[PDB]
């Protein structure tokens, strides 16, 4: 056995390839996540990933959680978001089609932008695990240490787990309650839509909902049951969304930033009345609202008047850090 | 425009 994969890689060089022709229109796209920029993005590292393993002992160990494991499900799933965007935007193209597909408030126009975010989640996991082609999941470190001692703990060297099976472990310290809240937590960490969880994905999610002994209740608090977070938006469309709240300055939505990830950025209406994004490094979210808000800056949610006080999470998460 | 602004707590 040495040139499956090989196949494997080759066919979905050459799939990206092709889609990069289906995205002949210029509405596309070009802010970031742009599948134009994307595509061959993805591509040529998939050459390298390809090529730095023509001549490998590597990398790292071969079991189910290990590189060869990791290609397996991830071209898998590239394959398949790939034929979702090839019947969103047909053909070759072939005229300017389709107007809809550019209104802002649209409803394919929210399925495209998903399916970017998709591509650019894809890219960023690939660079992330296999930088320059070369494997370095058996060796990666998560960027909060106590997230980082649970990963090596309950996984050991695998850099990727079916949802089930992280479920279950991520259950025995944070307990997830079955129903609609395990499957919004599959949703908020499964970046890629992939039915399986990466080390990647896990470091993205445990930095955004830092820190780690109210991991969970940071998520519930500030993304499940806040009205300001804005589940896998571009900045585009926070843009777009907020045009209504520029009425009303100190309007805000919060989502994961798409270019710089496990980070958040924040989308306010100025004084001024114009709308900015900003990322704040590095701390919790539960701070960031906190002081925002009582800065004049982070007061209405989607433009609305609830704002939901932080005040006992803040001082929670301070006391923890 | 530039994308993303200065963090305005500071
Ligand atoms: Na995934
Ligand atoms: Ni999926």
């Amino acid at each position: 056995r040495q040139w499956e994969e090989a196949r494997a890689l080759g066919r979905a060089v050459r799939m990206l390839q092709r889609l990069e022709e289906q995205c002949v229109d210029p509405r596309l796209s070009v802010s970031p996540p742009s599948l134009r920029d994307l595509l061959p993005r993805t591509a040529q590292l998939l050459r390298e990933v390809a090529h730095s393993r023509r001549e490998a002992g590597g990398g790292g160990p071969g079991g189910p959680g290990g590189s060869g494991d990791f290609l397996l499900i991830y071209l898998a799933n590239l394959e398949a978001k790939s034929r979702q965007v090839a019947a969103l935007l047909p053909p070759r193209g072939r005229r300017s089609a389709n107007d809809e597909l550019f209104r802002a408030g649209s409803r394919l126009r929210r399925q495209l932008a998903k399916l970017a975010i998709i591509f650019s989640h894809m890219h960023a996991e690939l660079h992330a695990l296999f930088p320059g082609g070369k494997y370095c999941g058996h060796m990666y470190q998560l960027t909060k240490a106590p997230a980082h001692t649970f990963w090596r703990e309950s996984c050991g060297a695998r850099c990727v787990l079916p949802w089930a099976e992280f479920e279950s472990l991520l259950g025995t310290c944070h307990p997830v309650e079955p129903g609609c809240t395990a499957l919004a937590l599959r949703t908020t960490i499964d970046l890629t839509c992939s039915g399986h969880v990466s080390i990647f994905e896990f470091d993205v999610f445990t930095r955004l909902f830092q820190p780690w002994p109210t991991l969970l209740k940071n998520w519930q608090l500030l993304a499940v049951n806040h009205p300001g977070y804005m589940a896998f938006l571009t900045y585009d469309e926070v843009q777009e969304r907020l045009q209504a709240c520029r009425d009303k300055p100190g309007s805000y939505i919060f989502r994961p930033s798409c270019t710089r990830l496990g980070q958040w950025a924040i989308g306010y209406v100025s004084s001024d009345g114009s709308i900015l994004q900003t990322i704040p490094a590095n701390k919790p979210l539960s701070q960031v609202l906190l002081e925002g808000q009582k800065d004049g800056f982070y007061l209405y949610p989607d433009g609305k008047t609830h704002n939901p006080d932080l005040t006992e999470l803040g001082a929670e998460n301070l006391y923890f850090q | 425009l530039q994308r993303y602004s200065s963090d305005p707590t500071g």
